[PDB]
RNA sequence: GGACCUGGCGGUGCUUCAUCCCUCUAGAGGAGCCUGUUCUGUAAUCGAUAAACCCCGAUCAACCUCACCACCUCUUGCUCAGCCUAUAUACCGCCAUCUUCAGCAAACCCUGAUGAAGGCUACAAAGUAAGCGCAAGUACCCACGUAAAGACGUUAGGUCAAGGUGUAGCCCAUGAGGUGGCAAGAAAUGGGCUACAUUUUCUACCCCAGAAAACUACGAUAGCCCUUAUGAAACUUAAGGGUCGAAGGUGGAUUUAGC
């Protein structure tokens, strides 16, 4: 209940003061981050679930935001859309519809739509898939319409940033170069590409033609420079370790491409990315499962 | 697959990226802008931007590969190309001036023409048309299976494959015979095409 | 169907504590181990002896506090110390609790030749994490 | 081996076989069966065969102001203590075995007429201690489902009434009989009719109604006539609070149809006050026991009509052949007016 | 389902009326194309096929499909795009015959496993050398006895 | 007997699906051997045994293990005895199977006149707040993938021989101990290994080589013999060497696995 929440808030304030005393810091400037660090130090827990570790947050966060009963002592609900059972969702829809009406009166890249779980957390109300789809359609109709700054801010409450994903150094002799790293399977490589050179690659201190006898590995090495037409114009010193011949070739290729990105133009960097020369390959060996011959092959189902 | 569905296949073609902006259509401009924001898979270890890269030959080598022995399959393929080139050069030098115009010495052209000749236009039972990919796969598989036949004893794969490719380039050899047999069987079973 | 250490739902009324509620695949994910000792670490030794000691301690404590225990024990080992942390219901008079604490500490100390401490936390009733 | 022993809960779970396919199916008859017992019912900590007295655990820590020492009971007194423990266990078992009977319904093996007590109290100060619940029928409906084939379920018809004119009935479907009882009575308490009663003991006028295929003919009766009605009607009338009434049920004797037709007829009856208000005339009651004295039971609250109601010499009503035959005495029946227990 | 069937019938009737009238198109009117089937999911139209004239009919229909959809929108205004499918009997046969003309041919008992049973018999030779069912409704229940007991 | 409801079924209609079929790769089905089962034999275990048994309990048997057999011995016995004696059709415990599922079960509410029964339409028309499962979260290298998870229920599914336990049975023996012993193939079948080679074999090397290439080829991890390792005990087990160079020549229907 509300009185319970008030008591929890008072207890949290007292506990915050006590924790500040315990860690020897100013209670007046003991932020939530300090509280979390102190709790993690005093009550260490290796449990992988972060929600299972000890927590002493504010009651506004520990307790669900569904709040106590939505009516006072008289029993009158606070919200006028309470009897809809989804007062948050329908209030939001009503506000969006009012915004659309006002837009009628007056007259993509780094963001995505929050998932249904995120919206449910926002409104602390359970919602159906079709309800979420209807709200998304309304929001997208709002966006497509000539939305103003206020509507853009309203949408940004639901926009979620998309997860889309170089230095130049000088040696002791003033040779401008770039250094980068790459991984492929188990092989790990570190490459150094100099700004000016005459196409000489030394792998582990050994020339590539003597270190990579297979023509395929040399072709993989040639791929980045040949893509940007810079064959024979750069000097590369790279060291690779682990894996086999092809894994090492791929790791060196990725490291060389990433390092060479420091010299080619931004459009050339984008072209290299679109060619796949910069994406770290996540294809790694899959573990063998018990009761099976291999990663995916089952044992021969016995003849019947 | 470890790649999320958001990831797109890479496009390894230097002409595509060096193409002038003016020649690009509005649709192509939108495609490029979209690709500027799309996650792209890592370039596979097989294909590169090399001007000498041949996707047909790469696929043929992959089909020849046994137990992931890409090195040996590639060695067999390059040995076959060298054998075809050497035999064609011998024929060219042993031929008169008039015949030298007709003799072809490009191993890649010979290989492509041989595979094109071996491609069966029709397939099967009810005879049915075959799509392009199925045609190419059938041609390659027929060539490889014929070259792997035990009928040739102690002859290495490069020599057998070169001989069969040269036979196919002249519209002869057991592979063309197999294609003709499939065509004749489809013609015979044409009466069942109503199924 | 997996049956190990799981409390199968029957009617939605049977109460279970936090540990009983969680299935074995939640160990080290949502629930820690009930015994902490360096036996199972890399290169360490005497894991079997510590396991036998822990099993005997759990059985002895369960049979020494009949119905008093409200949850599983926690057996911590620091050096040669041995702390048995238990959660006990407030049934018996504290005289019996103190007698049992002294008894168990002395007997276990003489039986395992290590200083055994017994820390009791009392609860009014068995803590209910959920109902099954 | 000590390490091979288990806890009491596991042992009971294993031995009692409370779970498993045998309990679900019951193919193996278990007349010779085991029941759970509390092994720790009366055990005292610190008591054993050796009969030791541990200060602070099973004997008082301080006796006469001094700390007691470790003492062991003599063999005779320890034997007496063990015998007393055995006798106390036997007494506990005997008290467990004893019980108290109940009152049967219409018949010794029928649920009809058996009381279920008051309906469960409402969430907020909404209690029904004034209400009584009675079972009218219990039926084992078997439903054919795709996987399990024949599945048993219990359909129970209950009626609840406070004895002061407020009563209702409801149906409850469940897998267990008690769940059906609870559902049915807690739902019937929400479907309460109000049956107007003449003088709080009988109906206002003779009623004759057919519900579906069930004819109910109820006759208003004077005080002391009792309830001469179908046993279900007797139960429902006791719940409503009707003491004197006659009722004959003809046609189908479907219990649910009879019950809800009875409730319909009782609810739709017209009181004397309503009749007086409708026709604007005094409702004058003539009693043979009171002679020719006219008793006014209801007067119209509005204006009183001046024109007398037309007095047709021959009323146009649909009589019942049974009633006419009974009045004329030709209704010979070896089953009518049989002496029966008090209702 | 029945509503969709009636919608398919109405679409068939409308397309037939558009085909028959000359006002839609002189080309289409001269073709006198007849429809074997009309089915809505997009709309698939199937017309009977008479080769050169068949190709001409298909080409004219493909050219006039947009105008036909526009005219249908006048009526049923929300009409999905109409797909014309040429019914060359079994179209696979026609395409197969076309390719075959194009293609090149170059120079020109007892119903048992008696053996298994015989083996089993030889193996054998070598090794040698109802009740009442109670009615569900009549089963007794002792719950009431227990309730009355206590 | 009339009407209806639910289920089952239809040589029942329609619609849409999946690895159901074709397509791709490598296998099995032919050979030898390893191992498992079955059968026979023996004085000589048990259990699993259609998918869901068949390199299964075993992450393992020369003695021990061992529960089998023969012979001999003991009787308050290691145990406030004991039993691997019967019952998985009394159970706990741990799992298989659908599950490569998404639903389940309570507590209510409503409809059918308060009949059995039924309860969906998103521009929504009686269903629902909670619980369990999926999901989410977490582990591994990501947000993907693989693990893990996977309710209720189905097969009286498996285990009384992990252990515990109900019932029943044994107590000079169905208990306990000691010595010695099986374990062979006339076979059938399941899985696996090695092959039948030239994309191969041997050597060097770890991929720019030289030879071999059909009766002195390829091909045994088999047999025979001799060492060695472990052990008290080895023709038994394993490793190595010698010797032998066998069957076999890419294998029918059918069948397994993979994205
Ligand atoms: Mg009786």
């Amino acid at each position: 209940t509300e009185d319970f929440i008030k008591k929890q808030i008072e207890e949290f304030n007292i506990g915050k003061r006590h924790l500040a005393n315990m860690m020897g810091e100013d209670p007046e400037t003991f932020t939530q981050e300090d509280i979390d660090r102190a709790i993690a130090y005093l009550f260490p827990s290796g449990l992988f679930e972060k929600r299972a570790r000890p927590v002493m947050k504010h009651p506004e966060q520990i307790f669900p935001r569904q709040r106590a009963i939505q009516w006072g002592e008289d029993g009158r609900p606070f919200h006028y859309l309470f009897y809809t059972g989804k007062q948050s969702y329908y209030s939001l829809m009503h506000d969006v519809y009012g915004m659309l009406l006002n837009l009628e009166k007056h007259q993509v890249i780094g963001s995505r739509w929050l998932i249904k779980e995120e919206l449910e957390e926002m409104l602390v109300e359970k919602l159906s898939d079709l309800d979420y789809m209807q709200f998304i359609r309304l929001l997208e109709k709002l966006l497509t319409s000539q939305c103003g700054a206020a509507e853009e801010e309203f949408v940004q409450r639901f926009r979620r940033s998309v997860t889309l994903e170089e230095p130049v150094q000088y040696d002791e002799q003033g040779m401008a170069f770039s250094k980068s790293e790459g991984k492929r399977k188990t092989a790990k490589a570190e490459a150094i590409v100099y700004k000016h050179g005459s196409g000489r690659i030394k792998v582990n201190g050994i020339d590539y033609q003597l270190y990579f006898p297979i023509t395929q590995d040399r072709e993989q090495l040639m791929f980045p420079f040949h893509f940007v037409d810079r064959l024979g114009k750069h000097d590369v010193t790279c060291t690779v370790s682990g894996g086999g011949r092809s894994a090492q070739a791929g790791a060196i290729r990725l490291a060389m491409a990433k390092a060479l990105c420091s010299f080619v133009t931004e459009d050339e960097v984008e072209w290299m990315r679109q060619a796949g020369l910069l994406t770290t390959d996540p294809r790694v060996r899959e573990r063998k499962k018990p009761g099976q011959e291999g990663a995916r092959r089952k044992f021969t189902w016995k003849k019947r | 697959s470890r790649y999320s569905p958001e990831f797109k296949d890479p496009l390894i073609d230097k002409e595509y990226y060096r193409k002038p902006v003016e020649e690009l259509t509005e649709e192509e401009k939108y495609v490029r802008e979209l690709k500027k924001t799309q996650l792209i898979k890592a370039a596979p270890a097989g294909k590169t931007s090399s001007v000498f890269e041949d996707p047909v030959i790469s696929k043929f080598t992959n089909m020849m590969m046994i137990g992931g022995n890409k090195v040996l399959a590639r060695s067999l393929m390059i040995q076959t190309l060298e054998a075809v080139k050497r035999k064609q050069f011998e024929k060219y030098h042993a031929a008169s001036a008039e015949e030298q115009a007709t003799i072809e010495r490009n191993p890649y052209t010979i290989f492509h023409q041989a595979l094109k000749n071996c491609e069966p236009m029709i397939g099967l039972q009810v005879p049915v048309p075959l799509p392009d990919r199925r045609r190419r796969f059938l041609a390659m598989k027929w060539m490889i299976t014929e070259c792997r036949d035990k009928k040739h004893q102690r002859t290495l794969m490069p020599e057998k494959l070169s001989h069969k490719l040269l036979e196919a380039f002249h519209n002869q050899g057991p592979v063309i015979k197999r294609k003709h047999d499939l065509h004749k069987m489809a013609e015979a079973n044409r009466a069942l095409a109503h199924y | 169907k997996n049956r190990a250490a799981r409390v199968r739902v029957s009617k939605g009324d049977k109460p279970v504590t936090y540990e009983e509620a969680h299935a074995p695949h939640y160990i080290a994910h949502r629930k820690g181990w009930l015994s902490l000792h360096t036996g199972n670490l890399d290169g360490e030794d005497h894991a079997a002896e510590r396991t036998v000691e822990d099993v005997f301690l759990r059985k002895f404590m369960w049979g020494t506090f009949p119905g008093c225990l409200a949850d599983q024990l926690v057996l911590k080992r620091r050096g040669n110390q041995l702390e048995i942390c238990a959660v006990v219901l407030r049934q018996l008079s504290p005289h019996k609790y103190y007698f049992l604490v002294g008894y168990s500490e002395t007997l276990l100390s003489y039986f395992y030749k290590c200083p055994v401490r017994l820390h009791l936390q009392t609860v009014p009733s068995k803590v209910v994490y959920k109902y099954l | 081996s000590f390490f091979t022993k288990l806890t009491a809960d596991e042992l009971w779970k294993g031995a009692l076989a409370e779970t498993g396919a045998g309990a679900k199916k019951g193919r193996g008859k278990r007349t010779k069966k085991k029941k759970r017992k509390d092994l720790n019912r009366g055990q005292i900590i610190g008591e054993g065969r050796y009969g030791f007295l541990w200060p602070g655990l099973n004997v008082p820590l301080m006796k006469n102001g001094a700390v007691q020492t470790i003492a062991q009971r003599s063999k005779e007194e320890q034997e007496k203590v063990e015998a007393d423990m055995i006798q106390q266990r036997e007494e506990w078992d005997r008290k467990k075995k004893m019980k108290v009977k109940r009152e049967r319904g219409w018949s010794g093996n029928s649920w009809g007429g058996i009381s279920l007590g008051p309906p469960d109290p409402g969430p907020c100060g909404e209690t029904y201690e004034d209400f009584d619940t009675r079972i009218l029928e219990v039926r084992n409906v078997f439903t054919m489902t795709a996987k399990e084939g024949r599945k048993k379920s219990i359909r129970v018809l209950v009626a609840v009434g406070n004895g002061k004119g407020a009563a209702g009935f409801s149906i409850g479907k469940a897998t267990d009989r008690m769940d059906a009882f609870r559902k049915a009575k807690n739902r019937a308490v929400h479907h309460l009719h109000y049956i107007e009663r003449y003088e709080d003991h009988t109906i206002f006028h003779d009623i004759s109604l057919r519900f579906k295929r069930t004819h109910i003919k109820m006759k208003k009766q004077p005080k002391g006539y009792g309830l001469r009605c179908h046993r279900a009607i007797i139960t429902i009338c006791r719940l409503i609070g009707i003491k004197d009434m006659y009722a004959k049920v003809s046609g189908s004797i479907n219990m649910l149809s009879l019950t809800q037709g009875l409730f319909r007829g009782l609810s739709r009856q017209e009181t004397h006050q309503q009749l007086a208000d409708k026709k604007g005339l005094h409702v004058v009651e003539i009693r043979e026991e009171c002679g020719p004295l006219p008793i006014v039971v209801a007067s119209p609250r509005g204006p009183l009509r001046k024109d007398p109601e037309p007095e047709d010499e021959v009323p146009d009503v649909k009589l019942d052949w049974e009633d006419v035959k009974t009045a004329q005495g030709m209704k010979r029946s070896v089953w009518s007016n049989l002496k029966r227990a008090a209702t | 389902h029945a509503r969709l069937r009636a919608l398919n019938g109405l679409l068939y009737k409308a397309l037939t009326d558009l085909l028959c009238t000359p006002e839609v198109s002189q080309e289409l009117y001269d073709l006198n194309v007849e429809l074997s089937k009309v089915s809505l999911t997009a709309c698939r139209a199937y017309w009977k096929t008479t080769a050169e004239q068949n190709a001409h009919m298909e080409a004219v229909l493909q050219r006039s499909a947009a105008h036909m959809r526009h005219l249908l929108m006048s009526q049923l205004r929300n009409v999905p795009p109409i797909v014309f499918v040429q019914d060359k009997g079994n179209a696979a046969l026609a395409e197969l015959d076309q390719l075959l003309a194009v293609a090149d041919f170059g120079p020109r008992l007892c119903g048992i496993d008696h053996e298994a049973l015989n083996k089993q018999i030889m193996e054998y030779k070598r090794r040698k050398d109802g009740r009442k069912r109670a009615k569900p409704r009549l089963e007794q229940d002792s719950s009431l006895k227990s309730y009355l007991s206590g």
